């Protein structure tokens, strides 16, 4: 069975630059390859068949090149909407194989994180449970750290974070960090906080709520 | 005119489902080459012309009997249409 | 129109089997073929087999073992794969796909995810996340859903039914005491909320579930 | 059509000889491919029909000698096969 | 002559894991590989004909994968009786060659 | 039916010759190659050659060097190798196997064990081992027998005629002095023996000896 390359796995680029996804097959296999788009939660979508044909409704910044074993899938002036898994397919010789997919990753301007803090909800707190969310929305790099802090001392016990993969529309990042808790344990104290530290500021982003 | 009119109709109904049936066939055979439908009608021409070049070819004994229908059934088809366009040809030698 | 329709979910108790169903539409042709491809999360693309409908041949991958068989049923157009005697290395994602018989996937299907696990269906319970009293309003206005305590994945989250897509997050589930546990944001200009209705739908169809939620501000 | 049958017979005879005196021919000869008796078939159907695709083929002299005799016999008998198919064809172009 | 490479020598192995055994040819063979089995004071016993296809009596545990030069013999579950050498062999081109063997150890 | 026969063992001396014979049954076609392949105490499998018995072709490996010559007789389906003056590299397991002409070894003989020595033939003397009298019982008893000093190899040990498998260990040969020893072992549960018989069965083909000797306790 043909086994098909792509190397680099990860593919980091700055804006509007040009980018070259390769492909390589165990044997030669003539023209018989097609490129696939995946973004996050997404389907597979068509992008080239046949190694350079192009499809009905892919913008034509997309192409590809290549015969023999040697593939390129090829983006000029990449923008935040091409942010996706790319996957060449071979379909020579029987079974159809995949390549194991490369990454493509944009390097944008630094963005300082947007935080925002929500109380639990009126009808959480009517059943028993009491969760604090905090977002941190459209920062760049992805690096950050997230701090609770419970009547100003810092708070490590129950709580769960989520990171988005890289945005397909501002090329940033985002993470959640929800503090949950008994109602009682949430109404035996006041003051509710959570610090974002990232290299955009040396001070944290600080957003706070008093219950009371 | 009629007779040959009829052969080249068996011709194309033989190249199309010795086409379809190849892939049919050939499709679960890891290394098989015969397995998408434009390149096997392609095959299906060169075998039936008897050029068989050869860059196509079945490898699964399914595959290899629809190979020998093609062939034979296929062969006879085209020998029947080239043989009326030889004696139409012969036709306008007399006429000059 | 979308011309292959999946089920959004599957659960089923190690051991147990399950029958996975692709409608398809749009033109169809003697020539299609219908392929199955399953894809792990954080993993990659791998195909599982394929079968003609016209005739009813299938193929399987060599490489694998074989859990899977597919039929099709060319009155309903409905391709199916049954996995059989399932363990927690087929819980994934598997996709349809239709092929021409030129080699390349045109069209696929969403997805269904399949999670092979003993824990029970829950439905999600869905709470707004509405600013703060005391928070100050910026030219734009941050709101949320909680959406919490759900099983087996996946919840689909949209903002207005789908009109709001631009300054939308939704932050992937966190598995918890078998139950998972996700947030979305949604970023509106200050100026319109809340005299313009927001409202997040989230819908989980491995409990038939579909609730909406307004968010108002806190009385 | 009773010569046709008998012209069928001959072919699968030759076909089947074929075969058999190839493999027996070519085992022994470093590198031979036509050394089992199911390709060694379908390669003298290759052969006997002229269309020659070269997956597999001769490579001693004995073994290449078999396949004149595959080509001489088998391609004229493979020919009466066909030309009785292209008669019986012609008929029911005259019957209509 | 097609040379047969099975490498690694020996494959060890926790009961009722999923094991592979790999075997590559020095040219491209087509589907023309089989597998032995060989137990300790016993004979070769045929496993996989044609890279893929299953032998009557054969536990249905065994299964076989590839084509051109990249064979692989697979064993879902093992237990003790899988225990043994391993062998490949081409029937490609003459003559038939034989891998060097590879050893299941549990 | 075992579907080709061979001898189990031949002790020649160095530089002289041999005669291996395959005899096969079951289905003969006329499309049947019989093979040969060569296997040396701890190594892999050697192909030697092949022959055709319908026509009595035979090739042979082109890598080592021409030691053997094969013929075939159809009247008794008997297939022959000559392997003419042999030395200590000669020593092996040497197979016969049938092939139908579709490339794949379907059905192998036991293989003959050839030994190439100036040393003579010599049966073993078989010893019953049977617990000490201040051994203590267990739920299960372990008994055995000593093989000790025969020569060639190899000896073919069973217990109670082949109805006792589980429960038995024999171990390979050690070499002394121009002579082998080895030892069989044999656990049954503690309350069978002595009530129900146990006997071991030490077969020795090179000098064509057979022995039984049941294991009793000690008076
Ligand atoms: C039931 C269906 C059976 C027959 C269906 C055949 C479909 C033909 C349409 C071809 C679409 C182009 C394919 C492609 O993009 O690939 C081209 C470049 O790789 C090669 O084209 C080809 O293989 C050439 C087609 C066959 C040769 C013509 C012989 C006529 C007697
Ligand atoms: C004296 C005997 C001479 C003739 C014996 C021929 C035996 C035919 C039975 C084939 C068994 C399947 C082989 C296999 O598993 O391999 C297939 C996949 O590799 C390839 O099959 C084949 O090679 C196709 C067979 C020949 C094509 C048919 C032509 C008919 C006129
Ligand atoms: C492997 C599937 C077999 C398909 C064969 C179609 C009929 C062939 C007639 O020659
Ligand atoms: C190498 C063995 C020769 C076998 C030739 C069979 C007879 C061929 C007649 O053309």
């Amino acid at each position: 069975d043909i086994l098909l390359t792509q190397s680099p796995a990860i593919l980091s680029v700055s804006p509007g630059e040009r980018v070259s996804f390769s492909c390589r097959a165990s044997q030669s296999i003539g023209t018989d390859i097609h490129w696939y788009q995946q973004r996050t939660n997404g389907s597979p979508r068509l992008l080239i068949k046949y190694a350079s044909e192009s499809i009905s409704g892919i913008p034509s910044r997309f192409s590809g090149s290549g015969s023999g074993t040697d593939f390129t899938l090829s983006i000029n002036s990449v923008e935040s909407e091409d942010i996706a898994n790319y996957y060449c397919q071979q379909s020579n010789r029987w079974p159809f194989t995949f390549g194991s997919g490369t990454k493509l990753e944009i390097k944008r301007a630094d963005a300082a994180p947007t935080v925002s803090i929500f109380p639990p909800s009126s009808e959480q707190l009517t059943s028993g449970g009491a969760s604090v969310v905090c977002f941190l929305n459209n920062f760049y790099p992805k690096d950050i750290n997230v701090k609770w802090k419970i009547d100003g001392s810092e708070r490590q016990n129950g709580v769960l974070n989520s990171w988005t993969d890289q945005d397909s529309k501002d090329s940033t990042y985002s993470m959640s960090s929800t503090l949950t808790l008994t109602k009682d344990e949430y109404e035996r104290h006041n003051s509710y906080t959570c610090e974002a530290t990232h290299k955009t500021s040396t001070s944290p982003i600080v957003k706070s709520f008093n219950r009371n | 005119w009629r007779c040959a009119g009829a052969a080249t109709v068996l011709l194309v109904i033989v190249l199309l489902a010795g086409s379809y049936l190849a892939v049919l066939a050939e499709r679960g055979a890891p290394g098989a080459q015969l397995i998408t439908y434009p390149r096997a009608l392609w095959w299906s021409v060169a075998t039936a012309t008897t050029v068989g070049y050869g860059d196509l070819y079945p490898v699964t004994l399914w595959g290899r009997c629809v190979a020998v229908v093609v062939m034979v059934a296929g062969i006879t088809s085209f020998g029947l249409v080239t043989a009326a366009l030889a004696t139409w040809f012969v036709g306008q030698c007399q006429q000059q | 129109q979308v011309q292959l329709q999946q089920p959004g979910a599957e659960l089923v108790k190690p051991g147990a089997s399950v029958k996975l169903s692709c409608k398809a539409s749009g033109y169809t042709f003697t020539s299609d073929w219908i392929h199955w491809v399953k894809q792990r999360p954080g993993h990659g693309l791998e195909w599982i087999g394929e079968i003609i409908p016209s005739y009813g041949r299938a193929n399987y991958n060599e490489k694998i073992q074989k859990k899977a068989t597919l039929t099709a049923d060319k009155s309903s157009s409905t391709a199916f794969m049954q996995l059989s005697s399932l363990t927690s290395e087929d819980s994934a994602v598997y996709y349809c796909a239709r092929e021409r018989g030129d080699g390349y996937f045109a069209v696929w299907g969403a997805g269904t995810t399949v999670t092979v696990s003993s824990a029970k269906t829950t439905p999600p319970s869905v709470y707004p996340l509405a600013p703060g009293s005391a928070a100050q309003t910026n030219s734009m206005v941050t709101l949320g859903c909680l959406v919490k305590g759900y099983f087996p994945e996946p919840v689909t989250v949209t903002w207005n039914s789908g009109s709001l897509s631009s300054g939308v997050h939704t932050f992937p589930a966190v598995l918890q005491s078998d139950l998972y546990t996700l947030s979305s944001s949604v970023t509106v200009p200050s100026s319109s909320w809340p005299s313009e209705t927001v409202t997040c739908n989230v819908a989980h169809p491995a409990s038939s579930t579909k609730v909406d939620k307004k968010i108002v501000p806190r009385d």
